[PDB]
């Protein structure tokens, strides 16, 4: 609720903007009058709350800068009686890699259910683990949102029997080993020209399924998720 | 007829509707307990965004079927 009020307040001022303490004054006054013109929604805010919410917004790239101003590809965040909780004002904690993998897996699973898991992970990576705004664009239009991820054997001149490239597993394994081993598996695609294909890692797991390859792929996904979360370090 | 709306975290809200209710009416009933202007709310059903003008009967919505809420602050 505090964030939505903030974004409306900062949307109202165009490029004129407001000072940081000016924005604080406006949001504090609004909450003092209360977003209630209700009781289900509305506790008393503090400057710490304003600074925390504007930190989240800055992390979402919605505010730019002593000057503070509104804004219009970037990073995202993990995003993971009543008076009893409300009185407890405070809320950073430290995560472990096992917990990180668990939360990332749960999030990708739930967003996949909201709309197959492999395509879900591929699209989430395509947006750099971005918000569901990518899904919002998908609901607006599939085609460009899909295009964001772009969703004798020729390579092995030795002949053998039999994205639109059903090549033998030898050259596919060679390409996958080269990419993963060189730590360049980011944005993997079909080496045949004009074949930008969003790779389902399970299909890539079919290309090569080495136990060291599994460790490399897991470490790579961990690094990629960690580097694209606005709050992680 | 009573249906459900699920936010992103997982919190569920239960709202009774009528076949002639508009998507704007549903958004109003949601913000009754959420206090979020409809400019920021978006409704998703079967992977399709709910058209605000349309009626709840247009999408053939039945009871219990969860219309997934999603936030959109930038827009509005
Ligand atoms: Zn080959
Ligand atoms: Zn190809």
């Amino acid at each position: 609720l505090l964030s939505c009020l903030l974004v409306r307040i900062l949307k109202a001022h165009g490029e004129k903007g407001l000072h940081i303490d000016q924005l604080v004054c406006l949001v504090l006054e609004a909450w003092q009058k209360g977003p209630n013109p209700g009781h289900t929604v509305a506790v008393a805010c503090t400057s710490t709350d304003v600074l925390s919410c504007i930190l989240h917004l800055l992390g979402q790239g919605y505010v730019k800068r002593q000057i503070l101003m509104y804004a219009a590809m970037g990073p995202c965040r993990g995003q993971a009686e009543a008076v009893a909780t409300l009185a407890s004002l405070q809320l950073g904690r430290t995560m472990s890699p096992q917990e990180v993998e668990g939360l990332m897996k749960q999030t990708v699973r739930q967003v996949q259910e909201t709309l197959e898991p492999d395509v879900a992970q591929h699209l989430l990576a395509h947006s750099h683990w971005g918000a569901e705004q990518l899904l919002q664009s998908y609901s607006e239009d599939p085609e460009p949102l899909l295009l964001a991820a772009g969703l004798h054997c020729p390579v092995c001149v030795s002949p053998l029997g039999c994205c639109m490239h059903y090549c033998c597993k030898s050259c596919w394994n060679e390409y996958l080993t080269t990419r993963i081993e060189q730590n360049l598996v980011l944005n993997c695609t079909c080496p045949i020209a004009d074949c930008p294909a969003q790779p389902t890692g399970a299909f890539i797991r079919a290309i090569v399924s080495s136990p060291e390859v599994i460790s490399k792929y897991e470490k790579a996904l961990l690094r990629g998720y960690v580097e694209s979360c606005s709050n992680l370090t | 007829m009573l249906i459900k709306v699920k936010t992103l975290t997982g919190k569920e809200i239960e709202i009774d509707i009528e076949p002639t209710d508009k998507v704007e009416r549903i958004k109003e009933r949601v913000e009754e307990k959420e206090g979020i202007p409809p400019q920021q709310q978006r409704l998703i059903y079967s992977g399709k965004q709910m058209n605000d003008e349309k009626t709840a009967a247009d999408y053939k919505i039945l009871g219990g079927s969860v219309l997934h809420l999603v936030l959109a602050l930038r827009g509005g």
